[PDB]
């Protein structure tokens, strides 16, 4: 029993984290085989930030301009290139701790673990979701750029986020590991602002299933709703539309608990319209939306890595 | 008002 | 910016996790140097559980009765003993991944990371606190016994919890790594129930400081309170007494934010008496009590390992 | 009503 915000074991990723310094600017990099991946804004002086031309700033650098430190070992950079908003520093040594891995670009609403790092040293691990507006609600200070987000499947680490920057509202923006930003954001000092965010409906439903699995039924009712009618209430409360695909994804959890997806939707509609009346669900007084259906199956059934 | 790039100064 | 439930990087502990089997009973163990630590109830058949005599059950076993698997390597047990409620299996091989470590018995209100494991394989990492009633609100299924809780300081892993069992309310009970239970619990199948729990006041205050550090001041006010008067309100709302020692521990956070401890206490008193009026703090609609003062400094200042 | 020891059956 119990239900926690649960991150993947971070060990496979810890062994990949390094420090990258260029001039007076330092941040973290990701060492896989003989390549170190990091945010390209490492090559930027603060004076370069309002409208950087990175192709220009990079042609002006040499391999020796990049200091890569793996613990207490300097790695020598033997080559460099830009791919989108990430730098790839080729180094003389392959990482002997390179896990089995892939790079994936996730969809909004998907969750991942973040290994927050400073000076190439891991500091903490937490879970978060890619918001519908393509920000993440992370926990990041100066120095944390280059920390990565990931999921683990068996022994394969799927990297899906590299951290770059913090927006004025205190939420976070970054790229996939091939350097493409999530959302409309650019690695320039400019006015940029997240689009208005929405609640991830399919995740809220999954978490209500998690609550049922853990013995909490107070919010259930005997009504059903139609998809169309539920989606009408969703839009009024700033919830993402629920699709037939979402319904299908929630299939396994509906099956385990015997609660039809559309019946759970009637529960959620009541919760949206009436509040919680001083009650909690899995220890929250808010409707939680950063557990995917997969997260719930993973934790209520006990899958390992 | 502005984005903060979260590198650090060495 | 941001504030997350943040666990320590689990890699140093992942390399210590093994599988221990005795008869038809299996669970996890902790491999440090040439010793494997695990719950002594591994030696129990389900029939042995209402009133086990472990000294008896153990004298009846041989070293070959214990199957220890580290990944895909059988470790040979060359000796065994009981210390309190833990078994220590001496093995022919030292663990080459043994981190620097210590065993510590924590006080109620302290937090730690849990590496939840099944069949010796790490599955997930989360944070939790030792409750005032000496349970933890964990996330554990059958097979998870032997998972450990820990804190990391520099490169030193301080193990403080080994998981044993789940109480009828769905909360969790276990030992320090020397086998002494937290709380009044015993490793017998019997009626056992947690004492009534209380909210960890000093932690709630720390988290209100975290909220101020992250730019949230809506709950502050201009009043001060006396310690004695605050403690009167604490007891009425089922909060732990706040001591002068707690005040002193909150010293650094009071200093960084310029809010006197007793002034923060007046904020908390108002929140207790008036609720939140549909507002949130660091994304919670409840007063959060599983961040210690140290946790807040660790995450709002960016300490690594 | 009872405590559950959270070993597993092999």
């Amino acid at each position: 029993s119990g239900f926690r915000k649960m991150a993947f074991p971070s060990g496979k990723v810890e062994g990949c984290m390094v420090q990258v310094t260029c001039g007076t600017t330092t941040l973290n990099g990701l060492w896989l085989d003989d390549v170190v991946y990091c945010p390209r804004h490492v090559i930027c002086t603060s004076e370069d930030m309002f409208n950087p031309n990175y192709e220009d700033l990079l042609i002006r650098k040499s391999n020796h301009n990049f200091l890569v430190q793996a613990g207490n070992v300097q790695l020598r950079v033997i080559g460099h290139s830009m791919q989108n908003c990430v730098l790839k520093l080729k180094v003389d040594t392959a990482n002997p701790k390179t896990p089995k891995y892939k790079f994936v670009r996730i969809q909004p609403g998907q969750t991942f673990s973040v290994l927050a790092c400073y000076n190439g040293s891991p500091s903490g691990v937490y879970q978060c979701a890619m918001r519908p507006n393509f920000t993440i609600k992370g926990s990041f200070l100066n120095g944390s750029a280059g920390s990565v987000g990931f999921n683990i499947d068996y022994d394969c680490v799927s990297f899906c986020y590299m951290h770059h920057m913090e927006l004025p509202t205190g939420v976070h923006a970054g790229t996939d590991l091939e350097g493409n930003f999530y959302g409309p954001f650019v690695d320039r000092q400019t006015a940029q602002a997240a689009g208005t965010d929405t609640t991830i409906t399919v995740n809220v439903l999954a978490w209500l299933y998690a609550a049922v699995i853990n013995g909490d039924r107070w919010f259930l009712n005997r009504f059903t709703t139609t998809l169309n009618d539920f989606n009408l209430v969703a839009m009024k409360y700033n919830y993402e539309p629920l699709t037939q695909d979402h319904v299908d994804i929630l299939g396994p959890l509906s099956a385990q608990t015997g609660i039809a997806v559309l019946d759970m939707c009637a529960s959620l509609k009541e919760l949206l319209q009436n509040g919680m009346n001083g009650r909690t669900i899995l220890g929250s007084a808010l409707l939680e939306d950063e557990f995917t259906p997969f997260d719930v199956v993973r934790q209520c059934s006990g899958v390992t890595f | 008002s502005g984005v903060t790039f979260q590198s650090a100064v060495k």
